[PDB]
């Protein structure tokens, strides 16, 4: 910041860019090293009623893997899900 | 939601044409980059002046290890292993036996600093906050068991750092 | 409309895509007769291939071609194609419509121990 | 290659450099196995040495059959012209 | 059971099904079991002679085209005759999918390699062989790839120790690295965290 | 009892095996001597492939020892081709182990190992 204008502008030719306007070094703009202290919010599950953890419960609702065949019609073929939707090119920036 | 880098065919006409030509024969873009690094020569360096300066540092920093105390000068430690339950590389080593009043207590507590990652798993196990790791990163030793920390070593780093460590501690006990 | 790059690398512009999936797809129907009939790799792969010849037969436009045959691009449906074909002539040596080889141990494929 | 009685003297000669057999027992019809004493290896390692000799390479199903010196200058000479 | 607990994906459950009983009735030949998790995985699990035709079904089907060999990975269980499972995580990115291919093997018997289907298993089941010990028969390079050059059993077995048995220093008196057997000067300390109560009554095993 | 085999039918293959596995590490112990420039000689080399061999000298079971031959071409790979270094070869002549104590009575001297 503490750059002469002659050598200010001399960087901003060279570069191309305007480089005051977005500076990598960091100055007084940056977030206070002695910050308020917070007040965090709580879960959901921070309840004084119908919180019975039986009905939260999620590691008691995994099952077993359901065997589909085992060795103990004109049916359709399938795969293994519906094929992938072909992207669409960016409208943003194609680069077209 | 997908762009192409690198999908262009440039413009054939004699002007463009030319123009990379001159790119060519008069090595604009070699210019171009002499440029940037000319404009890196006039800026501010970013180095700081260590050790006269030091980076910065947060309140969560995982640095040297401490036991602490109560404000009676009291340890904190009530020997209940949880910190060498959880320690990933089995850095902590504690013994225990009820003291001459009868209180639990650990007669030993080591922490190898060579094994251990630094991971502050231990600060976050311990209900008494016996155990924290503090702000102090310049600690490099000149022999190896120099840094197989006992009790007595860590001790006197609770009480070298407790003026720095309860700081800390109040700037984020309460995210914990 | 001669697309000038498939986008893929090593995927080579095919000029005539439709007369090279009617020969793939009567190819493949002509090596799937030689399976039997009970077996379900013939009866899916006859439906799935008449399927796109179907669909190969009544588009004469590439890209919705392209869009109906949901595959990508219309060269790697014709790679595709080629991997159906070299997969039925290997099957005709495998023979995997036979009956299962060998039954597991007791307790092989149950987990938690 | 030239006479028979240079191979078997030359195959001698790789045996009794040889140093585990005793050249007093080494004869033209001892054996390596049940006369002589020795491991397999240690045929191996005479088949080998007579491959350094004469400079031809001795495979492995007509290797095993080489159990006294009558039998490897037999196989030199059935290999050759002699 | 709505903010903590993962949602139930029940159309990718359906259609991986669906799928399962396709490759199983395709491949009756190989296939042993079919199983799809509750968190919507598919696994078949297959007879060791059919590595070669249920993978190259999977990649070449046009159905399932599953070019990509994701992962290649050898599980010793002990208490089983056949210790080793050999898993296949296929990647099929025509139809957005994942299906994992299980088969087993011992100390002994080979398992065909399956570098004519996947070049991405190259790596991965030499890898097999130097943690494991599973030969793969008519593999290009087949050695070891991650333990040193002298090392003589397979790490990651059960019955291999955590450390090994021997562990290196250098020497002075021969100025070379040397090998010799392992001491600790703190053994690793081994806790039995189990606790004696069930946590998942879904899974338990019936009694003899 | 019907196994699949690795290479070998019968004990006879897997011995053919064994067989040239041993002339291969035969032929290559001088080179390894000169170009790792070893402080053994040729005979103690030859003498420790020996040992190894008849280490493995009880296996009857086909299966086994076409993997001690699989793994002795591994080890036989690693030694032409410069793979290993000096170390790695005389990390089979225990040089820097104290010998141990071999009869019950030294053992009963030392410690608690049987
Ligand atoms: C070109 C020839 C040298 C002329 C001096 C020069 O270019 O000064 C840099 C001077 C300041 O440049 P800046 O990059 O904007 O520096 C901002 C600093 O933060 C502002 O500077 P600062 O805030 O850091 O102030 C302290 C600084 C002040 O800086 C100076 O005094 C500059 C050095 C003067 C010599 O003084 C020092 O650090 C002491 C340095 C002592 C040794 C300097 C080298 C001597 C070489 C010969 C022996 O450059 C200009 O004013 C533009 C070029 C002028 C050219 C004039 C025609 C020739
Ligand atoms: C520098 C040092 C280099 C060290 C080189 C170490 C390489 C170690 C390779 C080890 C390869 C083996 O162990 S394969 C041997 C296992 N063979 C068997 O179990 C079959 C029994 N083999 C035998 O009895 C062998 O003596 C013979 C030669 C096949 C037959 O002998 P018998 O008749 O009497
Ligand atoms: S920071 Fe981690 S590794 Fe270090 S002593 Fe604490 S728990 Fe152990
Ligand atoms: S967790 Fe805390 S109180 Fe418990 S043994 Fe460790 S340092 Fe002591």
């Amino acid at each position: 910041a503490s750059a002469t204008r002659l050598i200010q502008g001399l960087r901003n030719w060279a570069s191309g860019r305007d480089l005051q306007a977005k500076l990598q070094l960091r100055y007084q703009e940056i977030s206070k090293r002695t910050q308020p202290p917070p007040k965090l919010p709580v879960g959901p599950s921070h309840r004084l009623s119908n919180n019975y953890y039986c009905a939260r419960d999620g590691r008691r609702e995994a099952m077993p893997p359901s065997i589909v065949m085992s060795s103990q019609s004109e049916k359709k073929a399938v795969s293994p899900a519906p094929p992938i939707k072909r992207w669409e090119l960016s409208q943003d920036e194609p680069y077209l | 939601t997908y762009k192409y880098v690198n999908l262009r065919e440039p413009s054939m006409d004699m002007k463009s044409v030319t123009d990379r030509a001159a790119q060519t024969l008069l090595w604009t873009e070699l210019i171009r980059g002499l440029g940037m690094t000319l404009s890196y020569l006039f800026r501010e360096p970013a180095t700081i002046n260590y050790p006269f300066e030091k980076g910065p540092l947060s309140p969560r920093f995982r640095g040297e290890h401490a036991l602490r105390r109560y404000p009676s000068g009291e340890e904190r430690c009530i020997a209940c292993k949880l910190c060498e339950a959880v320690c990933p590389a089995q850095a902590i080593t504690i013994e225990a036996e009820p003291r001459a009043d009868g209180s639990r207590r650990t007669t030993r507590y080591d922490i190898d600093m060579t094994k251990c990652i630094y991971c502050g798993f231990c600060q976050e196990a311990c209900p008494v906050d016996a155990i924290v790791e503090g702000p102090n990163f310049e600690f490099s030793t000149e022999t190896h068991e120099e840094l197989l920390y006992n009790k007595e070593k860590l001790l006197n780093n609770g009480d070298k750092w407790e003026a720095e460590i309860a700081a800390n501690i109040q700037a984020d006990y309460l995210y914990r | 409309l001669l697309k000038k790059t498939t986008g893929l690398v090593g995927l080579a512009v095919c000029e005539t895509p439709h007369e090279r999936l009617k020969i793939l797809y009567t190819k493949i129907l002509d090596v799937l007769g030689h399976i039997p009939k009970n077996a379900a790799y013939r009866k899916y792969t006859e439906q799935i291939t008449n399927e796109k010849l179907s669909i190969v037969k009544a588009e004469p436009d590439v890209k919705k071609l392209e869009e109906q045959l949901q595959g990508g691009q219309i060269e790697e449906v014709i790679l595709q194609a080629e991997n159906e074909l070299s997969l039925a002539r290997k099957m005709i040596q495998w023979k995997p419509w036979e009956p299962l080889v060998e039954e597991p141990p007791a307790s092989q494929w149950k987990w938690p121990i | 290659p030239l006479t028979l009685e240079g191979i078997k003297d030359r195959v001698l000669y790789v045996l009794k450099l040889y140093d585990k057999i005793d050249p007093e027992k080494l004869s033209v019809n001892s054996h390596f196995m049940k006369d002589l004493g020795l491991d397999s290896l240690d045929q191996v390692e005479i088949i080998m040495a007579m491959e350094d000799e004469f400079g031809f390479e001795i495979p492995d199903i007509d290797a095993e059959k080489l159990m006294c010196p009558q039998e490897i200058v037999d196989y030199i000479a059935d290999k050759k012209d002699v | 059971t709505r903010p903590t607990v993962r949602p139930r994906n029940d159309v990718a459950h359906k259609q991986l099904s669906a799928f399962g009983e396709y490759v199983a009735e395709i491949l009756p030949k190989y296939v042993q079991q079919v199983q799809v998790s509750c968190f919507s995985e598919l696994e078949i699990c297959i007879h060791p002679d059919g590595v070669i035709p249920v993978l190259t079904f999977l990649r070449d089907h046009s159905n399932a085209q599953f070019k990509s060999l994701a992962d290649l990975t050898a599980v010793d269980i002990p208490t089983r005759q056949n210790r080793f499972e050999i898993v296949y995580n296929l990647l099929s990115l025509r139809f957005n999918s994942r299906i994992r291919v299980k088969t087993y093997t011992d100390e002994l018997t080979p398992v065909e390699s399956s570098v004519s289907v996947y070049k991405a298993a190259n790596w991965y089941e030499r890898e097999i062989w130097d943690m494991f010990g599973v030969f793969f028969a008519n593999h290009p390079d087949l050695r070891r790839i991650l333990t040193d050059y002298g090392f003589e059993g397979h790490p990651f077995r059960k019955d291999f120790p955590l450390s090994g048995y021997v562990e290196l220093r250098y020497d002075d008196e021969v100025k070379r690295v040397v090998a010799e057997p392992v001491e600790l000067a703190q053994e690793f300390r081994k806790f039995d965290l189990n606790s004696p109560w069930e946590a998942f009554p879904a899974y338990r095993q019936p009694p003899e | 009892t019907s196994v699949k085999p690795i290479f070998s039918r019968d004990m006879n293959e897997a011995k053919r095996r064994v067989r040239e596995l041993y002339r291969a590490w035969y032929r290559e112990v001088p080179n390894t001597v000169h170009l790792f420039q070893l402080d053994i000689s040729v005979k103690q080399g030859r003498d420790k492939v020996r040992e190894m061999f008849k280490k493995n000298a009880h296996v009857t079971d086909p299966r086994v020892v076409d993997l001690l031959v699989i793994k002795g071409k591994m080890e036989l790979e690693e030694t032409i081709n410069v793979w290993k270094q000096r170390t790695h070869v005389m990390r089979f002549f225990h040089e820097t182990e104290a010998p141990r104590p071999k009869d019950f009575l030294s053992k009963f001297y030392v410690g608690h190992d049987p």
